[PDB]
């Protein structure tokens, strides 16, 4: 029970109840790569627990040798491997064991061993009781923490803890709107409850990113987003978007929304619409404007969508060579 | 013309890149604007010191960083003490794309270390003595075909490997990461990668593992690490290089990924972001950069008429003014972005980045694009593995002269 960063911190191997035990040095072999100079306190702490992972010694004092390795490295998935295995031998507490993991957690958010550790607790204790606030807290630190919101995934599926993941999507959105990962918690508590086939519910969110697409006409997210929930039933499905866009170049424009423009119009084109041609002529003056003045990063992708859309939709595209 | 600036980065219009916040500031606009500032800093420092602009890419001295840490590293890698394998990997290859020679005594060294790492069960720990798994284990096979030498190739035990591999599947298509551990989109990559260089792909191996994958893409595209998960490049570059490897791309929705991708590049940087909406990032290079050609590769196995035959489908001259430019240490190393500091990870994925930003490959066609001195000119590597094209070919034309475990 001496923390690592305890002033009076003692190596191993000056500590009296350690005696019996022959540390086992690192077998780096003769002549060694990538070779690290560890600090004495960290070689000291896996010397010995190199030793007792040999004997598969399972005892307290293995048990707390373990914490001050993961500390050290929390990382080495060997010896959180050998930590669960001490948990389980040793019967130990494990909403104590809770306790532990979120104060690492909440140290080292973006390490992969912490969370899946947190994950294997919540599974064997059948216990989520406490994964919606602690996950919301981390957020509340890193919005965008990838772990946090894929153990929130979890949790909430694994438990069905649906009935104000939504809500809670929406005050992060109104934090910040920009927050893509919010926005794909967005669709993944629809997507798993109403679903969006639901008209009304489509509408609804169609209706909402609209509406913060005025609020905030450069912001990506809110886009693609609206791209995602329409782009499967197919864009030329919805007759009204195209005009209410168009309604947005005016002042809300956005190399975004000529691009959107593009994809309706591939669309269309892609199920035999009217005016084929002026449509099609309509789709490559975008795609010139976008690859050679509004988003010439993506010239290249935009020169391709520009080709495509010709070498299938030309009125000569299905026409005989010799014609 | 004179008046021309040969630089995308440094041409006046560029300035028109900048974030539009709309005037609506959150935490995700004021860290962009943050790091546009820092960028246009390093950009604007040829016109403000009044020199005239050359982008060299400081071979010899990633050389010594190299050289150096493939044999001896600091106290401050002690969080990679469970990724050794991975610091072989990276160094050898960032010398390999540097087109630097592995003296012998270095690669028989490397592969006595390697050996110790490797499990008695199969596979390869981050480390002596400690467990398998898959990560470290796609980073020693990488390392050993890099060396590619009958030392080198010996070192994998094949059956033993393929056991592991089977130890990690699950019902459902996916792999865990290794024994009592978690489960994401780089496990399938992982595995298809050491299972397909070293020829041990069983009928069975990978059954429902496409289907898994594609089951990782998500609303925007690009793919995450689990189903459900947010579009994310180095889960994306898994997803799809596994598949590029079982011959599955189509179960993707390739178009709407591609769309993805192309959006994942900084109008302003240049560089890549790993996902929407947040900050450019120089490993990204690869990870997302890298995504093109396997797709260039994909489309036209589908015979599209449309594709290029010349670039990939991202700003190639942009990447590498981002690298170029924005990730070098002057002391030798590569970096995330200006201001971090420069580790051996960053020093790899950047670095191939580069090699794949200036090396356009289709069959017969080979158009390259070398921005700043010719001297900066890489070895291509393959857009899969992440090794040489050539140790890719040697190595798979090695172990198919061997039977898949079980025949
Ligand atoms: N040298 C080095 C180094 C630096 C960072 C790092 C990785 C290695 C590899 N891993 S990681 O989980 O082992 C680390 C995260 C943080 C410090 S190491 C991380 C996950 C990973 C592991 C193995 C291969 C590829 C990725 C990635 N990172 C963190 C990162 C990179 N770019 C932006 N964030
Ligand atoms: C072969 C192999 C094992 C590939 C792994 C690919 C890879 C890079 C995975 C990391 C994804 C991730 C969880 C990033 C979180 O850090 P962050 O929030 O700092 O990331 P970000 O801001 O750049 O998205
Ligand atoms: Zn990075």
């Amino acid at each position: 029970f001496l923390s690592l960063d305890s002033p009076t911190y003692v190596l191993y191997r000056d500590r009296a109840e350690w005696a019996d035990i022959d540390p086992v040095p690192q077998n780096d072999g003769p002549s060694p790569v990538v070779q690290i100079i560890y600090s004495e306190k960290f070689r000291d702490v896996y010397d010995y627990f190199r030793a007792v992972l040999q004997r598969d010694e399972r005892s307290e004092r293995a048990f707390k040798l373990t914490r001050d390795a993961i500390e050290l490295n929390a990382a080495n998935y060997t010896v959180w491997h050998f930590r669960r295995v001490l948990l389980r031998s040793l019967q130990k507490d494990l909403q104590e064991e809770m306790n532990y993991i979120i104060a690492i957690i909440e140290e080292q958010p973006k390490n992969y061993q912490v969370w899946h550790h947190r994950r294997v607790l919540v599974e064997w204790l059948k216990d989520p009781s406490q994964e919606l606030e602690f996950i919301a807290d981390i957020l509340n630190q890193d919005a965008k923490n990838y772990h946090a919101w894929q153990h929130r995934q979890w949790v909430i599926q694994e438990f069905r803890l649906w009935d104000n993941e939504l809500q809670y999507v929406d005050q992060l959105l109104k934090e910040d709107v920009r927050n893509n990962s919010v926005w794909n918690q967005r669709h993944f508590v629809i997507s798993n409850t109403t679903g969006y086939s639901d008209r009304a519910v489509l509408e609804r969110e169609v209706q909402y990113t609209l509406e913060m697409i005025k609020l905030v006409p450069h912001n990506e997210s809110a886009w693609n987003y609206l791209k995602g929930i329409l782009q499967d039933r197919g864009l030329s499905r919805y007759p009204n978007l195209l005009n209410q866009l168009l309604d947005l170049q005016p002042s809300h424009s956005s190399p975004y929304l000529i691009a959107f423009l593009v994809d309706i119009y591939e669309d269309m084109l892609e199920n035999q619409c009217d005016n084929k041609e002026d449509i099609l002529n309509k789709a490559l003056e975008l795609c010139e404007i976008l690859a050679k003045e509004k988003d010439t990063i993506r010239k290249e992708y935009w020169r391709y969508i520009g080709r495509s859309l010709q070498s299938k939709h030309s009125r000569e595209s299905d026409i005989p060579a010799s014609v | 013309p004179v008046w021309s600036e040969p630089l995308y980065s440094l041409r006046p219009e560029h300035a028109r890149e900048r974030l539009q916040d709309d005037s609506v500031e959150t935490v995700t606009s004021i860290e962009q604007a943050k790091v546009e500032e820092k960028i246009q800093e390093v950009f604007s420092s040829y016109k403000f010191n009044h020199l005239v602009p050359r982008l060299v890419l400081q071979r010899e001295k990633h050389f010594h960083y190299l050289k150096r840490g493939l044999r001896q590293l600091t106290d401050a890698y002690e969080c990679l003490d469970a990724s050794r394998p991975w610091l072989c990997y990276w160094i050898l290859h960032s010398l390999e794309l540097l087109d630097e020679p592995i003296p012998q005594i270095v690669a028989t060294d490397v592969c006595q270390f390697l050996e110790l790492c490797q499990s008695p069960d199969g596979g390869f720990g981050g480390g002596p003595g400690q467990y398998p798994h898959l990560a470290p284990t796609y980073a020693a096979v990488n390392a050993l075909c890099i060396i590619g030498t009958e030392e080198a190739y010996n070192v994998i035990n094949r059956e033993k490997l393929l056991q592991y591999l089977y130890s990690l599947k699950q019902p459902d298509g996916s792999f865990l990461m290794h024994v009592g551990g978690e489960v994401d989109v780089r496990s399938a990559y992982c595995a298809a990668s050491v299972a397909s260089l070293t020829n041990i792909i069983t009928p069975d191996l990978f059954e429902g593992t496409a289907e898994w994958i594609a089951r990782c893409q998500n609303w925007e595209g690009g793919i995450g690490g689990v189903p459900g998960m947010e579009a994310h490049g180095g889960y994306t570059f898994c997803g799809l290089a596994a598949l590029v490897i079982l011959k599955k791309e189509r179960s993707l929705n390739l178009k709407s990924l591609l769309q993805w991708v192309t959006s994942r590049q900084m109008r302003f940087e240049g560089g890549f972001q790993g996902r929407c909406n947040k900050l450019v990032d120089g490993c990204y290079s690869f990870w997302q950069a890298g995504l093109l050609p396997l797709l260039h590769r994909a489309l036209h196995a589908q015979g599209d008429p449309a594709l290029s035959m010349s670039h990939w489908m991202f700003h190639q001259q942009a990447l590498q003014e981002y690298i170029l430019m924005c990730c070098q240490c002057p002391a030798g190393g590569l970096l995330d972005k200006p201001g971090k500091s420069r580790d051996f990870y960053h020093t790899c994925y950047c670095l191939s980045g580069l090699s794949i930003a200036q090396h356009f490959g289709s069959g017969a066609m080979l158009h390259d694009v070398v921005m700043g001195v010719p001297e900066n000119v890489l070895q291509p590597t393959h857009p899969v593995y992440n090794i040489g094209p050539d140790k890719v070919i040697q190595a798979t034309t090695h172990f198919l002269q061997k039977p898949v475990p079980g025949f």
